[PDB]
């Protein structure tokens, strides 16, 4: 969908999360749709992951990391993935993760630190939390800073990356990831 | 080239930060790196495959990670490990050092000053390496003001707070400066330490405050400084006469509980009308009198403290001030961010920065700066002096010389050249600048501006990049690295600008950078000879923004509230975080809370983790990465670290006796004198010296100094005159409170939480802190405080206790706090019993911001009645404070050998289902008083012990016996000891209906709180000692040790200490034979005997008993120097014993063998001795004790039991009870379980310990009986009381009082089990004249104000030693509101001539303790005593004295603290209340010794006027109505209209036979004002005429019946007043 404004204010938004929810499908178009009654208005959520294919049957209390895509007038929100196992273990891990500012021939680089609060975690609050900071301790969004690439480390020989370019990965937002097993972040920036 | 950068050190635990960049070609190429051990690379604990390349610009950085793996204790393990990096290309690692250091404790005690019994809060704030959390299991150790352990405790981490328990104060502690340290438990060398200070609370008698000249001082004053001392009571209304004493001394700072005081510190400037003043030369008052001869040597402390001794009333008031900093120059130059190398070729600047003598910044001085320098070519070079002026905003005083390249070090000196500061007093620094040396004549230098002094995150650095010199510009790229809190967290490359010279880098400022950084700069130069690698640095001091943002908020932010509102506090954080509240009371901080900082008190300690040094820059490319903090891995230049490392620090007429001093030869003698002089009156000085025990080396200096001080007296100097010579003796007192804390609670607030509760009722300014911590660290919020307090408010102040029918005078003070004045109107309501003087609204007028004295005369016929409501009228407020008043009768004894063993069952030899109490009504008994009685029914023989251990919470003494030993400390943990051995070692645990698993958690609590109570009487060499500071007692050692050794077996005790303790009787106080011999002079019992008996007699008697504590406590130090010890003490005893002196002694003897080897022939025979001593009741036994003498068989065992038969029979039963003897023994415990009071053993102490071990062990020894009776309370005549089945469910019941006048009778049903019924009778007698006398006694009041004199001699029993008594006291009850005089009594117990060894006021009682009370003569106490309030027929306390381990010799005496006379007549009480309370017309005439009592019966408060008048009106005609007079001369101005001329009423109805103006008389008139019942349609005032008003004739008949010597005063006392005013 790409753009540097937007990307600015998508990332920068409110994020929720909630678990106990269970429901029974309904697919609005292509393969699904949900529904969840928060305590304040009553909200909506599209399965469309790999997972969801295994889970066109409805969601027993899962985690859902539902924070806002799009949203309509009565406070209910359009939601991506974001779902958890639940029980979720409730496990705080304090990871490494680099960040390399590139400018052509220059690098203004940084060891650093994420905390992952759960014992599996949604590749979309992975990646929303990943930006999150980048945006508001990195200079990410704002200027010449809108083009990367996010390595994360999950074994001697594995990584998935996430283009900074744009957020058009809605279909992935459905993976999930064993907390323990990451070994570390490294992001490059080039603007 | 490669360059790999790390820290200096590693850290276990710590995730250590490891950048690698390159200057590699093309060819991306992997990187490795991994952490391996010292000379074999076997053992790699973690790694990191990090692959460079030309798109990471060949840079990266790993995690590594050195935990836990040599574990061994003593091998220096981990000493050393080998950092290793691998690639394509080379591999390379490093030798360097490692250390255990992870993270920071950080130990929040609540408030830092306690006083005895304050419950110590505690939390501990813990992070790792990395600022996080850091949860681990953490354990602390508390350490008395001596540096001893005194306590332990581990605790888990669930979030980073860990919270331990509270830890009481002791009932009276070790006084002085605690410390808290703090370990992980499991490895890491990591230490917190925090203090907290306990001094000991004294209750002021009126404020002493004092002021002096200014807050530090300065060349200026030093011949002098105006302190000036400003005292006044608490009534408003300042001291008067008084007596002042201060004393001073220097400092060398204000974490030193000591400090070199000054001898020729000033006496007497007499406090005068509530002011003195003296000047202070320092240069005099130092020079000879300390090594400080030049004010110059001296920027430490000066300590001040007067001593304030009120004239009139005797008392006394202490208050001392710090300490006040001595300064030389009142600036202080400091350079700042200014580093102290030379680069060549560039110009070297100097910022400095001045600062007051209160560290702010300050502008606008002038600056000097000389400066020296050599050439490379060693020739110098002498500076021309610059001159600057230090910024206004800045502070800083900027510098720059420009220097000669071929230079080398620089040397220069910085001061302040102030205009009007004289040259001495100018402020001076210097410092030294060395040039970077590198041969390739290469070098680098960068800085950047900004011009505040904080780099705010967020902001943007730019830094310049000036390589200037190196022989040349092939630069390829320069490189930074950014470290903080002691790792490396950023790092990077720009590439160098082709062209030009220097460029800019610039570098965001990050929240990783928070407290500080520093950075590093290096470009890589290739010389054509070797690559050069060449650096330089700078410390980046930067803003201290938290991470989490936590701020607290009151609801109503108002700046003052109510004290009780109900309000809501708000917490706040930028991100999920958990808080830690705490509500101190501010006041402890307080007086001048030190700037220094808040939220940086921790910033300042958590960031020494900054290995790095200095404002930056080093030396040679390695210093300048080393200062860094920094060793790097670069095969090029040296990484070298010159050796060890670097231990950088801040870089980056009594003068005349108080000469003889001069026998100095150990402190102790310096004591000896000091306090040999002091003021002894009473008896010569070579009677006092008599009394000195610790060593006739300081009997001379005792002597000396005394007859010195003694003849002086006589020449210094109305009857006034108190030698003296201050010196608190070190004490730690401190006269004013501080709340306990609140708030204390944790929380997790997720960016929001808010949580009502209504503040405390109390006066407080709370400063409610509170700190917050989560995943980004520690953060601090901004105070809030938020004092309480309510506006105009009134205090009673009510007596302990009052006896019926003594009239007393209730006083209390109302205060005024608003700004302005108002009136009030304060009125007490009469209750039931209480008589006054209503059949009222006195509306007065109190002062702003002061307070109005206020008093009622009461006066009960109904005892024991209580209540009282209190009221007060201002125009927006009405209020009601209510109090309860105790009153009493007199003389007072209780008689409880009443009691019975409910068995139904006859188990014990005959079947008891029923005992009759009567009533029996001693014909002492005092008029219309009931007779108290209570009964106390329980199942179980060791039933009251129980009860008293689960029924009252906080442990607790088992008699009245007076806390003064260190005993009554031991026997408090007793109780519980006892219960929780019986519950525990016989599975009971199930008596409770609760949950048992919590029930035993609280009794090991009761019990450990309990074990350090004793703590303060231990001392340094680990022996214990009878009281404190009190030579150590080989006596209380053993007891202490036997009691110890009990309570291990539940609660662990320190081996160690244990050890030495024993290892002290041992090693010290055994004598070549195996007996022990006792230290200190402590006589614990009399024994019988002729002088040479008792020594033999008297040594078993301690032998046995300190056997039997090396044997209680054996088990935790079996040692086998010891185990010899035990056998040839052992040994003595069974080769003395047994021509037998005593059954008192045989007994302990036998116990004590009991626990050895309990089948020597020679023990059965003793046993046998022993066993063949006794006597029993009825046939068969059914009851067996022992008496204390020996087959002399008086056989007066007068009905009536002994704290000395209940301990030889404990002794003897508990010998038994060891050999199972079981049959033997029940007769025995029959008449324990029989003796015992209601509650415990009340017999002394002594006993009460053996015979409660006694009836617990047996009661294990022998199985219990499942209780099930039936019992039945019942009154012989009245209706039946209560009745009730007992069982196992309940069997500590309730008490019963039994209140009817009627026979009582307890009555089980058949049934099954053991019940002890004891009914403990109390009743009030008038005499003594009945009992026995075993004290001679003698007191009375003296005058030369007023004071008491008591004293006593030890009556000998038959066959008794003529050296006097044992331990015992003496308690003198004092007459309603009469104060003793604190000072008086502590000059007797606090003296090397010490005559009491231990004073104490408790419930109006005075207590003193010593080790005899020699027969040989009299043994005198004496003491001043000051009417508190007027009490009105006075009723007499007591005098008695018994001996503490056989109480059962009570001499015990009525005395009256006044001679008053004066008839009534009286009957059942309905006669002093016919009489309201009405006046007193003083008698006609008057005798002589008046002077002093015509004036002080003026200004006294209550007296609201003084004026001479006559009676115009009173109507002589039956019926008709009150009085009024002429005002003739007013002296003291009622506050109420009219004046000097006026006629003024004055009002009273109802029979008053006590007072009768005579018409056409001038009476002299005083009392409090006039009663305004301000309007209901218009009128007036006037006044009670009550009990302390002087009504008295003014005789001015100038001759009539020949008067006069009452004129003389009349007259005299007249022109006297209004001038010596009030
Ligand atoms: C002063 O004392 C009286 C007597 O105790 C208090 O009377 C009580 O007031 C409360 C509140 O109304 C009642 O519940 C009680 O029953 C009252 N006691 C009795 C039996 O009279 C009175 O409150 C006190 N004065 C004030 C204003 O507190
Ligand atoms: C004390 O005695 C000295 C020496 O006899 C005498 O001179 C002096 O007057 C006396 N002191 C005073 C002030 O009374």
């Amino acid at each position: 969908l790409h753009d540097i404004r937007d990307l600015h204010r998508y990332y920068s938004s409110e994020s929720f999360e909630y678990s106990n929810v269970s429901g029974k499908v309904e697919n609005y178009n292509g393969s699904n749709v949900v529904r969840f009654n928060p305590k304040d208005q009553n909200h909506q959520l599209f399965l469309l992951g790999k997972d969801k294919e295994q889970y066109k049957e409805g969601l027993q209390g899962q985690n859902v990391f539902v924070v806002q895509e799009l949203i309509d007038p009565n406070g209910r929100l359009s939601t991506v993935g974001g779902v958890t196992k639940k029980n979720n273990k409730t496990s705080e891990t304090n990871t490494p993760l680099f960040v390399n500012k590139v400018n052509g021939e220059d690098l203004d680089a940084s060891i650093d630190s994420f905390l992952i609060q759960k014992e599996e975690i949604s590749l979309k609050e992975l990646d929303f939390k990943i930006r999150q900071q980048l945006v508001n301790n990195y200079g990410l969004y704002k200027g010449t800073s809108k083009y990367g690439k996010i390595i994360i480390n999950l074994k001697d020989e594995n990584k998935v990356e996430i283009d900074l370019g744009d957020k058009l990965q809605f279909e992935r937002m459905g993976d999930v990831l064993n907390s323990k097993d990451i070994r570390g972040i490294s992001v490059t920036i080039n603007q | 080239t490669y360059v790999i950068s790390a820290p200096k050190i590693f850290r276990v635990g710590a995730s250590e930060n490891i950048v690698i960049q390159v200057y590699g070609y093309t060819e991306a190429f992997d990187a490795t790196i991994s952490i391996k051990s010292y000379p074999d690379k076997k053992f790699s604990y973690s790694s990191g495959h990090v692959h460079l390349s030309s798109e990471n610009k060949f840079q990266n950085s790993a995690i590594l990670t050195i935990q836990p793996k040599q574990l061994p204790g003593g091998q220096n393990p981990v000493s050393y490990v080998y950092l290793e990096v691998v690639s394509k290309h080379f591999s390379k690692s490093k030798r360097m050092p490692i250390t255990y250091d992870n993270g920071f404790l950080f130990i929040h005690t609540d408030k830092p000053v306690y006083t005895p019994d304050q419950s110590v809060k505690v939390r501990v704030y813990s992070l790792n390496d990395d600022l996080k959390p850091a949860k681990r299991e953490t354990v602390l150790t508390f350490i008395d003001p001596e540096g001893s352990e005194v306590d332990m405790v581990e605790e888990i981490d669930h979030i980073g707070i860990i919270s331990f328990p509270d830890f009481k104060i002791p009932s009276n502690p070790r006084y002085g400066m605690w410390t808290i340290k703090a370990k992980y438990k499991e490895d890491f060398s990591t230490t917190g330490t925090a203090y907290f200070e306990v001094k000991e609370y004294v209750l002021p008698h009126f404020s002493v405050s004092i002021e002096p000249e200014y807050n530090f001082i300065g060349y200026k004053n030093f011949k002098n400084f105006e302190i000036t001392i400003k005292a006044r009571y608490f009534y408003n209304k300042v001291v008067t006469e008084a007596d002042v004493y201060i004393t001073f001394g220097i400092r060398e700072d204000l974490k030193d509980d000591q400090k070199e005081m000054m001898q020729t510190a000033m006496q007497n400037t007499m406090l005068i009308n509530g002011i003195a003043q003296v000047t202070f030369d320092s240069e005099t008052a130092v020079k000879e009198l300390s090594y400080y001869s030049l004010e110059d040597l001296n920027n430490k402390y000066l300590y001040i403290a007067v001593t304030v001794i009120e004239s009139t009333g005797g008392f006394s008031e202490e208050a001392e001030i710090p300490g006040i900093k001595y300064v030389l120059s009142p600036y202080k130059l400091n350079l700042v961010a200014t580093p102290l190398f030379l680069k060549p070729g560039i110009p070297y600047p100097i910022k400095v920065q001045v600062k007051d003598s209160l560290d702010q910044l300050v502008g606008g001085v002038p600056v000097t700066l000389n400066a020296q320098t050599i050439d490379v070519n060693q020739e110098t070079s002498d500076l021309d002096p610059s001159k600057s002026v230090t910024r206004v905003d800045d502070g800083v005083a900027s510098f720059v010389l420009n220097l000669p390249s071929g230079v080398t070090v620089l040397e220069f000196n910085v001061k302040t050249d102030a205009p009007d500061l004289p040259e001495e007093n100018q402020a001076r620094e210097g410092y030294r600048a060395i040039a970077y040396s590198s041969l390739s004549q290469s070098y680098l230098y960068i800085d950047w501006t900004d011009n505040h002094k904080a780099l705010l995150v967020g902001e943007h650095l730019n830094i310049i990049v000036t390589p200037k010199s190196p022989y040349i510009d092939k630069i390829t790229h320069y490189n930074y690295l950014i470290l903080s809190k002691g790792k490396i967290i950023h790092f990077g490359t720009r590439e160098k600008f082709s062209d030009a010279s220097y460029q800019s880098i610039n570098i965001p400022v990050t929240q990783n950078m928070v407290p500080s950084s520093r950075l590093l700069v290096y470009y890589i130069v290739t010389g054509e000879q070797t690559a050069e690698l060449v650096s330089d640095s700078v410390w980046l001091n930067i803003e201290e923004k938290c991470g989490n943002q936590l701020q607290v908020h009151l609801s109503p932010d108002a700046d003052a509230y109510s004290p009780g509102q109900t309000v809501s506090l708000n917490m706040a954080t930028g991100m999920d975080s958990w808080v830690a509240l705490a509500a101190v009371d501010s006041a402890v901080y307080g007086v001048q809370r030190g700037a220094k900082k808040p939220l940086e008190r921790v910033f300042q300690f958590l960031e020494k983790s900054d290995l790095g040094c200095g404002a930056g820059g080093g030396l040679n490319n390695a210093n300048v990465f080393h200062l860094a903090g920094l060793t790097f891995l670069t095969n090029a230049n040296a990484d070298d670290s010159q050796e060890n490392d670097e231990p950088c620090k801040e870089i980056l007429l009594q003068k005349k006796i108080e000469e003889i001093a001069a026998k100095y030869k150990h402190s102790v003698v310096k004591k000896c004198c000091y306090d040999g002089a002091c003021v002894n009156n009473d008896e010569t000085c070579e009677q006092r010296a008599a009394r000195i025990s610790l060593g006739p080396r300081c009997i001379k200096a005792f002597t000396e100094c005394c007859v010195v001080a003694s003849q002086l007296r006589a020449n210094i100097s109305l009857g006034r005159l108190h030698m003296k010579t201050l010196l608190p003796v070190s004490k730690p007192e401190i006269r004013s409170y501080f709340p306990e804390s609140w708030l204390w609670e944790v929380h997790l607030v997720p960016r929001r939480k808010q949580l009502q509760f209504a503040l405390p009722d109390s006066l407080t300014t709370w400063e409610i802190q509170g700190i917050g911590i989560s995943n980004t660290g520690i953060c601090v919020a901004d105070t809030v405080k938020a004092k309480v307090f309510k506006d105009v408010f009134l205090e009673m102040n009510i007596p302990y206790s009052v006896v019926r029918g003594e009239q007393i005078q209730l006083k209390g003070t109302v205060y005024n706090y608003r700004t302005s004045g108002m009136q009030f109107c304060v009125k007490m309501s009469a209750v039931e019993g209480i008589c006054t003087s209503e059949s009222k609204c006195v509306r007065q007028k109190v002062e702003g911001s002061s307070s109005h004295l206020v008093t009622f005369t009461v006066l009960p016929l109904e005892i024991g009645l209580h209540n009282i409501n209190f009221s007060l009228e201002t125009w927006f407020g009405k209020e009601i404070l209510v109090k309860t008043l105790r009153v009493v009768p007199e003389g007072v004894k209780r008689e409880s050998y009443s009691g019975v063993t409910l068995d139904p069952r006859g188990i014990y030899g005959t079947i008891s289902r029923r005992k009759e109490f009567p009533y029996r009504i001693p014909l002492d008994l005092v008029p219309k008083t009931e007779i108290k009685r209570i009964l106390s029914v329980k199942g179980l023989l060791v039933g009251e012990i129980l009860s008293a251990v689960l029924s009252q919470e906080g442990i607790n003494i088992l008699t009245h016996l007076p806390k003064g030993s260190a005993e009554a400390e031991l026997m408090s943990v007793v109780p519980v000891f006892y219960v929780f051995h019986y519950l525990e070692t016989g599975n009971h645990w199930n008596i409770f209906h609760s949950d048992p698993l919590i029930e035993k958690q609280k009794l090991k609590k009761k019990l450990k709180e309990g074990m350090l109570s004793i703590m303060s009487y231990r001392n340094a060499d680990y022996s214990y000692s009878v009281w404190k500071g009190g030579s150590a007692s080989t006596w209380l050692t053993a007891f202490a040790l036997r009691v110890l050794g009990q309570v291990n077996k539940y609660v662990e005790q320190n081996q160690n200490s244990i050890c030495n303790s024993l290892l002290w009787l041992v090693e010290n106080y055994q004598l070549d034979n195996g007996s022990f011999k006792e230290n200190s002079q402590y006589q614990p019992i009399k024994l019988q005997g002729t002088l040479p008996v008792e020594a033999r007699e008297n040594s078993l008697y301690l032998t046995a008993f300190t056997v039997i504590g090396i044997r209680k406590a054996f088990d935790i130090c079996p040692l086998v120097k010891i185990d010899t010890a035990l056998i040839k003490a052992d040994n003595f005893l069974l080769e003395n014993t047994l021509p037998a002196q005593s059954t008192f002694t045989l007994a302990i003897s036998a116990y004590a063998l009991s626990l050895g080897d309990k089948t020597h022939p020679q023990f059965r025979s003793i046993v046998s001795a022993l066993k063949r001593e006794a006597l029993v009741k009825g046939n068969p036994p059914i009851y067996r004790f022992w008496k204390d003498n020996l087959q002399h068989k008086d056989s007066s065992v007068p009905n009536t039991g002994t704290a000395r038969m209940v301990e030889t029979t404990a002794y003897a039963l508990l010998t038994s009870l060891n050999l199972k003897d079981i049959n033997y023994v029940n007769p025995v415990i029959k008449w324990l379980s029989e003796e015992q009071r209601y509650g415990g053993g009340f017999y002394s102490t002594q006993d009460t310990i053996n015979a409660i071990e006694g009836l617990t062990e047996y009661s294990l020894l022998v199985k219990q009986l499942r209780l099930s009776m039936d019992i039945d309370v019942s009154y012989k005549h009245k209706g039946a009381l209560h009745n009730y089945k007992m069982t196992d469910k309940n069997f500590l019941g309730r008490p019963v009082e039994v209140l009817l006048n009627d026979d009582l009778i307890v009555s089980t049903g058949f049934g099954s089990g053991l019940a002890t019924v004891h009914v403990t009778t109390v009743v009030h007698k008038t005499s003594t004249s009945e009992e026995v006398c075993s004290f001679y006694l003698k007191i009375d009041t003296q005058d030369i104000y007023k004071r008491i004199v008591a004293c006593a001699s030890y009556k000998p029993s038959r066959e008794e030693s003529s050296s006097g008594s044992s331990h015992a006291v003496m308690d003198i009850s004092l007459p309603t509101g009469i104060s003793a005089n604190e000072e008086d009594l502590k000059a007797l117990v606090e003296g090397v001539d010490q005559l009491f060894t231990d004073y104490q006021i408790k419930d109006g009682h005075v207590i003193l303790q010593l080790n005899s009370i020699p027969s040989s003569d009299f043994l005198c106490v004496r003491f001043r005593i000051f009417e508190l309030f007027e009490v009105g027929f006075l009723s007499p306390a007591t005098f008695t004295v018994y001996e503490y381990h056989r109480p059962d010799k009570q001499c015990t005496m009525f005395y009256s603290t006044s001679n008053i006379k004066i008839q009534k007549v009286c009957e059942g009480a309905a006669c002093k209340c016919v009489e309201a309370d009405c006046g007193q017309m003083q008698e006609e005439l008057d005798l002589t010794i008046s002077a002093e009592t015509r004036k002080q019966t003026a200004c006294k408060p209550e007296i609201a006027y003084a004026y001479k008048v006559s009676i115009t009106s009173i109507t002589v005609e039956n019926v008709f109505v009150k009085y009024k007079a002429t005002l003739l001369d007013i002296y003291k101005t009622g506050e109420a209209v009219a004046e000097k001329d006026s006629e003024i009423t004055f009002i009273k109805k109802v029979t008053c036979t006590n007072a009768e103006l005579v018409k056409g008389r001038q009476y002299l008139i005083m009392g409090k004002e006039a009663l305004q019942i301000k309007y209901n349609f218009s009128f007036r005032y006037i006044y009670p005429l009550d009990s302390l008003t002087w009504i008295e004739y003014w005789p001015r008949d100038t001759t009539c019946s020949s008067c006069q010597a009452f004129l003389a005063n009349l007259d005299e006392f007249a022109e006297d007043i209004f001038l010596n005013g009030c």
